[PDB]
């Protein structure tokens, strides 16, 4: 979940 | 009498439940970057795809053949769906939409081949068939329409005394191809590949007829 | 039907010249029997004990021995317009394959372009030279083109009219 | 026993890879 969050935040 | 069957079903149910939770939770992580491609624009997918392969690469470092095959088959199905929709709504629009879709397929295959290279570095049957049929049925029509539009600048100089019924010949050549029962965008027929090589001979016939006309009025 | 042929010749001439040089391995104008085996190896096909000797024998008809670029165009043109000539075509096929090659493993759909140029023919006639189908593609090599062409020519040659003739009924 | 050992090793490797990935993502976010 943390990795997915970080991913989405970086993409945003 | 039924308790052997119930312990067997209990073991099957626990194993299936555990693998289902892991599979669902990992396939759910994919969703927030796969969501744009169901209804958005054809060029957006080019920028979205790197996020999709970053996601897929991090999640296939954990849990295999069914994931690759099913995921990739449906994502490429969705790419075909979006391209086919974005073409279906003349000349510049058609050439632009075919260029965009071919570029999408090209960047998809290129970045997946880079992804496989990396996956080999640290420690595609559906793509082949479907995008190969798509790219051939797009290449044929993009080259046909580019040639037609390159010959289409002649189409309004109707006052020269030797360009009257020749353009009606070119119109018939276009029309007989564009009255045929098969759908042009579908690679499910693949019989227009003889119609294109009959069109390609009377295009050169038109070329040489116009060359003789130029040679003949001097 | 002339326009297809004239236009095809107009473009294939430049391809043919390089095809010739590429078949040559000694950087000369002469194509020795030695080179032919090397070419087949590139295609991925193997000759028989006497195939090469027949291949060199039949093509050359203005001198004896090795072949020359002049013989090669003479062969090309005669074979191309050969259709109802019942003439040899042993070395025409290997060169036409090399010229019609641009993938360096063989060619797939381009057979149809070859076919239409020879004649409009039919989809069933295509199912004769090979088993290619309109929707499906295949992988192909040197092995599967030469053998099938050679066999087809032997199959046409055999049929002739003795008591196979059929007259309108009374 | 072999299956349990394999599961434990896989979990440890996954945790390590996860930490490394999280660090990579954090570095990428900082750079952006």
């Amino acid at each position: 979940f943390k990795r997915i969050q970080d991913a989405t935040g970086i993409e945003d | 009498k039924a308790y052997l069957r119930w312990r067997g079903l209990d073991v099957q149910i626990t194993d299936a439940a555990n693998e289902s939770k892991d599979n669902v939770k990992y396939l759910a992580t994919l969703e927030k970057s796969m969501e744009p491609m169901y209804q958005g624009r054809v060029t957006d997918i080019t920028e979205s795809l790197p996020a999709l392969m970053t996601n897929v690469r991090m999640m296939y470092t954990i849990a295999t053949a069914e994931h690759m095959t099913r995921l990739f088959t449906k994502i490429t199905n969705q790419l075909v769906r979006r391209c086919k929709e974005q073409i279906m709504e003349d000349k510049v629009t058609l050439i632009g939409n075919m260029k965009v879709s071919v570029e999408l397929a090209n960047v998809y295959r290129q970045q997946y081949r880079l992804a496989k290279e990396t996956l080999a570095a640290q420690p595609e049957q559906a793509i082949f068939l479907k995008f190969d049929l798509s790219s051939k049925a797009l290449h044929k029509l993009i080259d046909m329409f580019t040639t037609i539009h390159q010959f289409s600048s002649l189409e309004q100089h109707t006052h020269i005394e030797g360009l009257d019924t020749m353009l009606k010949s070119l119109n018939n050549i276009i029309d007989d191809v564009k009255r045929k029962p098969y759908d042009l965008l579908d690679y499910s027929r693949n019989a227009f590949d003889t119609d294109f090589l009959e069109f390609n001979v009377q295009i050169n016939d038109l070329e040489l007829q116009l060359q003789g006309f130029v040679n003949a009025s001097f | 039907a002339a326009a297809r042929e004239r236009y095809a010749r107009k473009n294939e001439q430049n391809e043919l010249e390089r095809a010739f040089n590429t078949i040559d391995s000694k950087g000369d104008k002469k194509i020795d029997a030695e080179e032919l085996t090397e070419l087949f190896l590139r295609l991925g096909h193997k000759p028989k004990r006497g195939e090469v000797e027949d291949m060199i024998w039949e093509v050359d008809e203005d001198c004896d021995g090795c072949i020359s670029l002049l013989e090669f165009q003479t062969l090309y043109t005669r074979c191309r317009d050969d259709k109802t000539g019942y003439e040899p075509r042993g070395l025409f096929n290997v060169v036409e394959f090399v010229m019609n090659d641009k993938n360096n493993q063989g060619f797939i759909t381009l057979e149809e372009a070859m076919q239409i140029m020879y004649l409009r023919y039919g989809r069933a006639e295509l199912d004769m030279q090979l088993e290619q189908v309109f929707g499906t593609a295949d992988l192909n090599s040197g092995k599967i083109l030469t053998l099938t062409e050679f066999l087809h020519c032997l199959h046409t040659n055999q049929v002739k009219q003795l008591l196979n003739r059929v007259t309108a009924k009374t | 026993t072999p299956e349990e050992v394999l599961a434990y090793w896989e979990g440890l490797k996954a945790k390590e890879e996860q930490m490394r990935s999280l660090v990579s993502l954090a570095e990428q976010r900082e750079s952006s």
